[PDB]
RNA sequence: GCGAGAGCUAACUUCCGUAGCCGAGAGGGAAACAACCCAGACCAUCAGCUAAGGUCCCUAAAUGAUCGCUCAGUGGUUAA
RNA sequence: GAUGUCGGCUCGUCGCAUCCUGGGGCUGAAGAAGGUCCCAAGGGUUGGGCUGUUCGCCCAUUAAAGCGGCACGCGAGCUGGGUUCAGAACGUCGUGAGACAGUUCGGUCUCUAUCCGCUACGGGCGCAGGAGAAUUGAGGGGAGUUGCUCCUAGUACGAG
RNA sequence: ACCGCUGAAAGCAUCUAAGCGGGAAGCCAGCCCCAAGAUGAGUUCUCCCACUGUUUAUCAGGUAAGACUCCCGGAAGACC
């Protein structure tokens, strides 16, 4: 179970209705929470208790809380994911906003970023997917990775900067 | 010696299906149509009230009833069994969901088919029947 | 979108570059506009043009009224085309470009009533191995007592022909506008002097 | 008869069954043929029987 | 159904014991349905109560009450 | 007081316990070629030699040459080779007349569809006046198969 | 089928318990054909118009717009 909510000063969680919104210094965000769970700020910090202490209530509990938390760190520190390209001469670039994946498919894979998200390429073999919401960045860098899952024989593909891909060794 | 009346009335009433469970609304409607609720009630005549339905598209369905409730048509040719989900039916042509349930809950001989007539489904907020100035009926157990 | 009307004149041999193309000669004579159907007028988007000319002495009072309202002069034939405009009236000039792929509809030559061979491509029967008047017949038409019936749609003898047929992706070989002629590769359904509608492709290719 | 009776019963906010125990309670002893005909033909009177019966129910 | 043999503790199976029904039994119920459940029809009635079985609409009768259960359409057919 | 019986032919259509083809987990999966399992029934599933064959073996191909149901589908649709009438013969049994689910040669398969069902085509009336034309598409039917080569690229992979 | 995003119950983890995305020759749509007897019989353009008859003759007659019959044919077709 989980309770405390360290909400820095740049937040404004208008807990009105079941639409317990947050507005922030990186851009305003909206987030649906159960109505029958009841959540609000009772001091410097914030809190989400609950009615019954059955099972289901204990389920939409932690869910709901970790979600407001994500929204909080969201408009606050902002979210960002790191990715490594790896394998015999793979590489990526930028087309206005588009990502330029050259992952050894006869014909390359561009990727358009949904709004609220921004692509980044430092060295041409490392990619950063950054922005407001955490869920979406998750839900997109997902795509970027799945463009080529690290194979089981030589770790070639897209991975998380410090991922320990296991290598099966062939012949 | 028992009372046989005379079909004088043509009584018209508007039901809003918005947010209502389908079967139950189907019972209110079916019944208003068949005639029961009418102290005089006479079976071999049709005495039911005309029923306009609005907002069919917002009909309630007890989960996970959309993705699981299946309607089935058969065409006469082999492989004719054509099926479609509640959600599908409801987006393509909602009026046919309501019609289908209510029609299930009328009789099936000459008279019943004849009763289908006095049903008039429309999805959404409006209808074209304001000339019949129908009287509104609330969804209730009563 | 694009479309027009005309008559199938015949088939012939021509050469583009060095290969012998078979070509069907179509006359898509000019079509007057007659009626323009829109959403608030008819519910749906379309235009009704007309093809073959017709003398007043053969034209219904109501038909005359029709044509006269758009002041067009009268035609033995009207047809609609979904999603179409320009202004004035419609000749195959511009409406088609040489090289463009088009869809040709007509009415297949009718054959009357035809056995299962000619009509459906049945196998027929042993012309000789003791076959007893079962040389052309369609064999069996069902199972047995399950399901004691005959399938709906079961192919059998019948009126073959006189049907509407659309051939897709015919290639505009030549265009002699101002003779209103399109030279079209390949073959269009229906007989010489028959009506054909020519259309843009249905498909992107 | 029963159909009609139920109908009239429910016009005035009463189920039939509750209406009939209501009548037996107040020892009104009417044929349902007759109850039907009251219900169909004479509004106020059927009404009165209703009030008597829901009283017998109280 | 209960009691056994035969049978594969198979058969809308076969052969006996025993009760009931059908046979020669209409009426209500079990959708339909000799046998199961209720129940034995002298005739007339536009009269009342009940049995099995039922009371959301087709379909007579509580969309009854109160304390729970299941969320799987389980309900609406099987096992290690 | 008759529900014609093997096989073929012809005509289909269904199940999925999937022969191919599509998607996917695992692999004792390097690549390529596989094995197995899960999802999948849209379409496709060749021609011959021998036998009455079903089957099965063989020739030659193929993406594959799937397994079953439909009265072991289909004789008022055809065949009539198998089997089960009368003839004749062999072997065998029987003293005999005769016999055998042994073999062998021979041996009549019924011009008219009444109703349902089916494919086509009209007549009637209906659709709140009588007419000529042009049409929306509720709904329904057809269609739905695959190889090979080439580029990518002699690249990823691989000691090769 | 399977692959994942965020994610509690269960401080970890988890594709799910609320939610979200990717995913087949299959499903629905798109292709071609029929289609308002779709008796729920639909829409649009146009033409004719408001006739005559002592209800002893309250339903017909002559008509308009328009068709049919008949003739000669047809790339339509058994007949239609
Ligand atoms: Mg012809
Ligand atoms: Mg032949
Ligand atoms: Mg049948
Ligand atoms: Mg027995
Ligand atoms: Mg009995
Ligand atoms: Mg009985
Ligand atoms: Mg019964
Ligand atoms: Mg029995
Ligand atoms: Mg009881
Ligand atoms: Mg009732
Ligand atoms: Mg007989
Ligand atoms: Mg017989
Ligand atoms: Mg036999
Ligand atoms: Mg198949
Ligand atoms: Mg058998
Ligand atoms: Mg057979
Ligand atoms: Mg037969
Ligand atoms: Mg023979
Ligand atoms: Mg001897
Ligand atoms: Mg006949
Ligand atoms: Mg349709
Ligand atoms: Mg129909
Ligand atoms: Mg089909
Ligand atoms: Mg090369
Ligand atoms: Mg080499
Ligand atoms: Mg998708
Ligand atoms: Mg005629
Ligand atoms: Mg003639």
């Amino acid at each position: 179970g989980k309770q405390p909510i360290a909400v820095p000063s740049g937040v404004t969680v208008n807990a009105q209705d079941g639409v317990f919104k947050v507005k922030g210094p990186k851009g305003e965000l909206t987030v649906p929470y159960n109505t029958e769970l009841t959540v609000r700020q009772d001091g410097d910090q914030l809190l989400v208790e609950r009615p019954s202490d059955a099972q289901k209530h204990r389920a939409l509990h932690g869910l709901t809380r970790t979600l407001v938390a994500n929204a909080v760190k969201g408009v606050s520190d902002g979210y960002t994911i790191n990715l490594e390209l790896r394998g015999v001469g793979f590489r990526a670039k930028l087309t206005g906003k588009a990502l330029e994946m050259n992952i050894g498919y006869s014909h390359p894979v561009i990727i358009e970023p949904p709004a609220g998200v921004t692509f980044a390429v430092p060295e041409p073999t490392r990619i950063d997917v950054s922005g407001i919401d955490k869920q979406l960045v998750g839900q997109v860098a997902a795509n970027v990775r799945k463009v080529r899952k690290p194979d089981a024989y030589h770790g070639k593909g897209v991975r998380f900067v410090g991922e320990q891909i296991a290598l099966k060794a062939g012949k | 010696k028992t009372y046989i009346p005379k079909n004088d009335e043509q009584n018209w009433v508007v039901v809003d299906a918005s947010g209502v469970p389908l079967g139950r609304l189907a019972t209110l409607i079916a019944s208003r149509i068949r005639g029961k609720h009418r102290p005089d009630f006479t079976p071999n005549m049709i005495q039911g009230d005309f029923v306009v339905v609005i907002n069919a598209a917002q009909v309630a369905l007890t989960g996970k009833k959309l993705d699981d409730k299946v309607y089935t048509r058969y065409t006469g040719y082999q492989g004719g069994l054509k099926t479609e989900t509640a959600r599908e039916a409801l987006s393509k042509h909602p009026e046919r969901v309501i019609e289908h349930a209510v029609f299930g809950m009328l009789p099936k001989g000459r008279q019943g088919r004849a009763m289908h007539t006095r049903l008039k489904v429309y999805a959404g907020e409006t209808h074209p029947h304001s000339a019949q100035k129908p009287q509104v009926l609330k969804t209730q157990p009563l | 979108m694009k479309g027009i009307l005309g008559t199938k004149i015949g088939m012939t041999q021509i050469w583009k570059n060095d290969r012998a193309i078979p070509v069907t000669v179509v006359l898509a004579g000019p079509c007057p506009i007659v009626q323009r159907k829109t959403a608030q007028t008819d519910g749906y988007e379309a235009v009704q043009i007309g093809y073959a000319p017709k003398a007043e002495r053969k034209v219904n009072k109501p038909m005359q009224g029709h044509f006269a309202k758009a002041g067009v002069a009268p035609t033995r034939i009207l047809r609609e085309f979904r999603g179409f405009a320009p202004d004035g009236d419609s000749v195959n000039v511009d409406i088609f470009a040489e090289g463009e792929k088009i869809d040709a509809t007509g009415t297949s030559k009718g054959k009357g009533t035809q056995g299962v061979m000619k009509r459906w491509n049945f196998a027929g029967g042993p012309a000789s191995h003791g076959s007893k008047k079962w040389h052309r017949r369609p064999g069996s038409i069902g199972q047995r007592k399950t399901p004691g019936r005959v399938y709906k749609g079961k192919r059998m003898a019948g009126h073959m022909g006189m049907e509407r047929v659309t051939v897709q992706n015919l290639e505009v070989v030549e265009i002699r506008a101002g003779e209103n002629l399109i030279l079209v590769k390949g073959a269009i359904p229906g007989a010489n002097g028959g009506l054909v509608v020519l259309r843009s492709a249905a498909k992107a290719s | 008869w029963i159909q009609r009776i139920n109908a009239g019963a429910r016009l005035h906010g009463m189920n039939y069954s509750t209406f009939i125990n209501g009548l037996k309670r107040a020892n009104i002893d009417l044929n349902r043929k007759v109850l039907a005909d009251i219900a169909a033909r004479e509004p106020e009177a059927f009404k009165a029987l209703v009030d008597a019966s829901r009283n017998a129910r109280q």
